[PDB]
C-alpha cells in the first residue's frame, strides 16, 4: 500500500523534503526484508548451519570422520588401480557421515 | 595422504633417519597449512557473519574469505616458481614410501644417496625460493614458513 | 581405530583403574557408565557404545595373584567397566611362567574386544617394569600381540621404577623388561618413581604416601597424552599419526613427560612453553640433546600468538639440541573440556625424545652388572632355575640394552648416518 | 533383478534344467545309464558354464547384490576353476 502510505503522510522550497518523507517506507520495508532474508535462512533453510557443515566434517576440517573415510580410501589390500568405484566412495561416506 | 604415507611407513639404518629427515619437512608444511591459515582465517570469517546484515554483503565477505584462503594456501599467482617445489619434494616422499614394505631387510636399494641429494638440493631450492619473497610477494604468509628451521 | 588398554599388574591397574576414572568425570559419564544428564566428544575411541548409553571403556584387567583387583571391583565404577574380562610371584620369570599357562584364555579375551569394536588399531599397556608379577608376565603378553597383529601397534605406558634403590631383583627384572620392550613396542613413555616423589615434595607436603597420591600425577599425564585424540581436531586425529612425530628412529622410541602447571589445582602461551622447557616441570630424574619435541597445550589460547610464541621460543632457546633428526618442536593445541574445573585455564604438556634417558637405563643396568659379579641374586629358586639353566637371556638383554646406550650416544654424535 | 533381460533370462534355464534334472532323477531309484548318464554329464559342464557365468556377471553395485557373492568365494568354487 505504498501509495496509501505515500498520501497520508504527505496529507499533513520541502519539495525535496517532501520526497524525504518517502523514502523511510522503502528503508523499513528493505529493514524488514533484510531480516527476512538471513532470519529465513537461519530459522528455516538454515545458513549458518549449512555453511558451519561447509566447514566442519567437511571440505575444509576433517575432523574424525574424515579420517575415517580417508583411511579406508588409502588401505591397498584390495585397492584398484585408481579405486575410483562410485558406489563404494559413497557407501565409505555414508559410514563416515557420523551426524 | 603424504604424513598418512610416511606414518605408514614404520644402510638399513640410514633409511630410519632419511625418515625424519622427510617428516619433519612435511609436518611443518601440514601445521602451517591446517591451523595458521585455514583456521585462524575461518575463525574471522564465522564471527564476522553474524555481524553482516545484508544479502549482497553476505556474498562478498563470502568471497573475500575464499580469495584469502585460496591465495594463503599456495595455489594462485605463480606456480611454477613455488608450487611444483612442494609437489616434487612431496612426490620424493611419495616414492620413499611407495619403494618400502614393512618388515625385511633385503631392501636391495643402492638409490639411497641418490635420493638423499635428491631432497637435499630440492630442499636448498625450496628455502632458497621462500627466502627470495623478501624481496617482493605477500611476506607475511611466506617469512612464516620459511623459518623451516633449515637443516 | 579404536584403543584397548591392556592394563595388567598390581600397579599396572591401579594406574589404569585412576586413568579411566579421569575420563569418566572429564567425560559425560557417570560411575555408573550412563550418559550424564548435565551434558562434542569422540568418545568412540576409548568407550565402547552400549544400547542404552552405557559408556564401557575397552580395558582388559589382568590380575594375578589378585590383591587389589578385588579392591577394584568394589567400587562404585564396577558397573562402569563391565566387559566381564578380568581372569585369575615377585619375580620376571614366575611372572612370566605364570602367563604361558593361561595364555589362550587371556587372548581369548583380546580377540572378543577386538571383534566387538568395529576396529583396532592400537594397544596400550599400562605396563609396570620390574613390577613382579606385572613384570614377566607383560614381556610375554608383549611378545605375542606383536605376532599375532603384526599390523597393529603397541604402546607401553611403562612406570620405569626408580625409588631411590624392597625388591633385590630389581634390576635383573627391569632389565629382561627392557629387552621385550625394546625389540617388540612400538612406543614407550617412560615415567619415573623418584621423579615424581620429588615433584611430590615440591608440590606439596606428601612425602610418606607417595604412591597414592603419584597416581594422580600419573593419570594427569595419561589422560592429557591422549586430549587430542579424545577431542577432535585440526592435527592428530590418530594415535600413529601423533606418534610419528614422537619416534623418529625404531630403537629409540622412549619419550619424555612434561606439564607446565604442575601445580594445575591468564597465562599466555609464550609463558607456558618457556615455562615448560624448565627442568622443574619435567617429570623424570658428554653433550646430550632432545632429538625430538612436541608441545599440546589446551585452554584459552589465542590463534594469532601461537606462531609468535614458537618465534619467541626459538630466540628464547632454552631447549639445546643438535641431533641427526632436523625435529625441532611444533606447537599443537587440544580443547579443554567442560563441566570440570578450569582452573590455570591456559595448561599444557609435552611429549619428547630425549637422550637423558639413556642415563637412567644406564643405572639399572650399573646395578645389575654389580649385581651379576657379585651373583648375589641370582634368585636360583627351581622356577628361575628350571625356566632358565644358562642364564644367558640375562646376557643377551644386557648386549641388547648395552646396543640401545650406544644407540642414544651415537645419536647425540654427528654421525648417527651411520649404523647406530 | 527381473528388470534386466540377461540374468533373468539366464536363470529361468538354469531352474528348467535343473527340473529336467530332478526328474531324471526321479524316474527311477535303479542306475540308470540309458542315455541319461549322456544328458547327465552334458547338464553337469553346462550347469557350470552358466553358474560360472553369472558369477562373472555379479563380479549399481547394490550391497545385497555384490555381498551375495562372498557366499560362493567363501570357497573360491567356481572362480578357482
Amino acid at each position: 500500500e505504498l501509495d496509501d502510505v505515500h498520501d497520508p503522510l504527505l496529507a499533513i522550497t520541502f519539495e525535496l523534503t517532501l520526497r524525504s518523507c518517502l523514502y523511510p517506507h522503502i528503508d523499513k520495508q528493505y529493514l524488514d526484508c533484510c531480516g527476512n532474508l538471513m532470519q529465513t535462512l537461519k530459522k528455516d533453510y538454515r545458513l549458518v548451519e549449512y555453511l558451519q557443515a561447509m566447514r566442519n566434517f567437511f571440505l575444509m576440517e576433517g575432523g574424525d570422520t574424515m579420517y575415517d573415510f580417508y583411511t579406508s580410501i588409502f588401505d591397498k589390500i584390495r585397492e584398484k588401480e585408481t579405486w575410483q568405484n562410485v558406489s563404494f566412495l559413497n557407501v565409505q561416506l555414508q559410514e563416515a557421515v557420523g551426524q | 595422504w603424504a604424513k598418512y604415507s610416511l606414518d605408514v611407513l614404520l644402510q638399513i639404518h640410514r633409511m630410519f633417519l632419511l625418515r625424519v629427515k622427510l617428516m619433519h619437512f612435511v609436518n611443518s608444511l601440514h601445521n602451517y597449512i591446517m591451523t595458521r591459515i585455514l583456521h585462524s582465517t575461518g575463525l574471522e570469517f564465522q564471527h564476522q557473519v553474524e555481524e553482516a546484515k545484508d544479502l549482497d554483503q553476505l556474498i562478498k565477505i563470502h568471497y573475500r574469505y575464499l580469495s584469502t584462503i585460496h591465495d594463503r594456501c599456495l595455489l594462485r599467482e605463480k606456480v611454477s616458481f613455488v608450487k611444483e617445489a612442494i609437489m616434487k619434494v612431496l612426490n620424493l616422499a611419495l616414492m620413499f614410501a611407495d619403494g618400502w614394505q614393512a618388515g625385511l631387510g633385503t631392501w636391495r636399494m643402492e638409490s639411497i644417496e641418490k635420493m638423499e641429494s635428491d631432497f637435499k638440493n630440492c630442499h636448498m631450492f625450496l628455502v632458497t625460493i621462500l627466502n627470495k619473497a623478501v624481496c617482493r610477494g605477500s611476506f607475511p604468509h611466506l617469512e612464516s614458513l620459511a623459518l623451516s628451521l633449515m637443516a | 581405530r579404536e584403543i584397548i588398554t591392556l592394563q595388567l599388574g598390581q600397579c599396572g591397574n591401579q594406574i589404569g583403574f585412576e586413568f579411566w576414572k579421569q575420563l569418566c568425570a572429564e567425560h559425560g559419564i557417570s560411575p555408573e557408565g550412563i550418559v550424564e544428564e548435565f551434558a562434542t566428544d569422540r568418545k568412540d575411541v576409548f568407550f565402547y557404545q552400549a544400547d542404552d548409553e552405557h559408556y564401557i571403556p575397552r580395558a582388559v584387567l589382568l590380575d594375578l595373584e589378585p590383591r587389589v583387583i578385588h579392591s577394584i571391583l568394589n567400587s562404585p565404577y564396577a558397573k562402569l567397566y563391565n566387559p566381564e574380562n578380568i581372569y585369575l610371584g615377585n619375580n620376571w620369570a614366575s611372572g612370566f611362567s605364570q602367563g604361558e599357562k593361561i595364555h589362550e584364555d587371556i587372548f581369548d579375551i583380546i580377540d572378543r574386544e577386538a571383534d566387538g569394536s568395529d576396529s583396532l588399531e592400537g594397544f596400550v599397556l599400562c605396563h609396570s617394569i620390574a613390577g613382579g608379577t606385572g613384570s614377566g608376565l607383560g614381556s610375554y603378553l608383549l611378545e605375542r600381540l606383536n605376532d599375532r597383529y603384526p599390523k597393529k601397534l603397541v604402546q607401553t605406558y611403562s612406570v620405569f621404577p626408580n625409588q631411590d634403590e624392597d625388591v633385590v631383583v630389581q634390576p635383573y627384572n627391569s632389565l629382561l623388561t627392557l629387552k621385550r620392550l625394546t625389540q617388540n613396542a612400538d612406543c614407550v613413555v617412560v615415567l619415573d618413581n623418584t621423579a615424581l616423589n620429588r615433584i611430590a615434595t615440591d608440590r606439596l607436603h606428601i612425602q610418606n604416601p607417595s604412591f597414592s597420591q603419584i597416581n594422580q600425577l600419573v593419570s594427569t599425564i595419561m589422560s592429557a597424552s591422549t586430549t587430542t585424540l579424545r577431542y577432535p581436531g585440526y592435527m592428530n586425529n590418530d594415535l600413529i599419526g601423533l606418534i610419528a612425530s614422537l619416534i623418529p628412529t625404531p630403537r629409540l622410541h622412549f619419550l619424555m613427560t612434561g606439564y607446565t602447571p604442575l601445580t594445575t589445582d591468564k597465562t599466555t602461551v609464550l609463558d607456558v612453553m618457556r615455562r615448560l622447557l624448565q627442568p622443574k616441570n619435567v617429570m623424570v630424574s658428554t653433550n646430550h640433546c632432545y632429538i625430538a619435541i612436541l608441545n599440546i597445550i589446551q585452554g584459552e589460547v589465542d590463534p594469532t600468538q601461537v606462531h609468535k610464541s614458537l618465534q619467541r621460543i626459538r630466540e628464547r632457546k632454552l631447549a639445546n639440541f643438535i641431533p641427526w633428526g632436523p625435529a625441532s618442536i611444533q606447537v599443537a593445541l587440544s580443547r579443554k573440556s567442560p563441566y570440570l574445573p578450569s582452573a590455570h585455564r591456559v595448561s599444557g604438556l609435552m611429549m619428547a625424545n630425549h637422550t637423558s634417558i639413556s642415563s637412567l637405563f644406564e643405572r639399572t643396568c650399573r646395578q645389575y652388572d654389580k649385581l651379576r659379579k657379585r651373583e648375589a641374586f641370582l634368585e636360583q629358586f627351581r622356577k628361575e632355575d628350571m625356566f632358565k639353566d644358562n642364564f644367558d637371556e640375562m646376557d643377551t638383554s644386557r648386549e641388547i640394552v648395552q646396543q640401545l646406550i650406544d644407540e642414544y650416544h651415537a645419536a647425540t654424535r654427528p654421525d648417527y648416518i651411520s649404523w647406530g | 533383478f527381473i528388470l534386466l533381460k540377461p540374468v533373468f533370462h539366464c536363470l529361468n534355464e538354469i531352474l528348467d534344467l535343473c527340473h529336467s534334472f530332478c526328474s531324471l532323477v526321479s524316474q527311477n531309484l535303479g542306475p540308470l545309464d540309458e542315455r541319461g548318464a549322456a544328458q547327465l554329464s552334458i547338464l553337469v559342464k553346462g550347469f557350470s558354464r552358466q553358474s560360472s557365468l553369472l558369477f562373472k556377471i555379479l563380479s549399481h553395485q547394490i550391497n545385497s547384490d555384490l555381498a551375495q557373492l562372498l557366499l560362493r568365494l567363501d570357497y573360491n568354487k567356481y572362480y578357482t576353476q
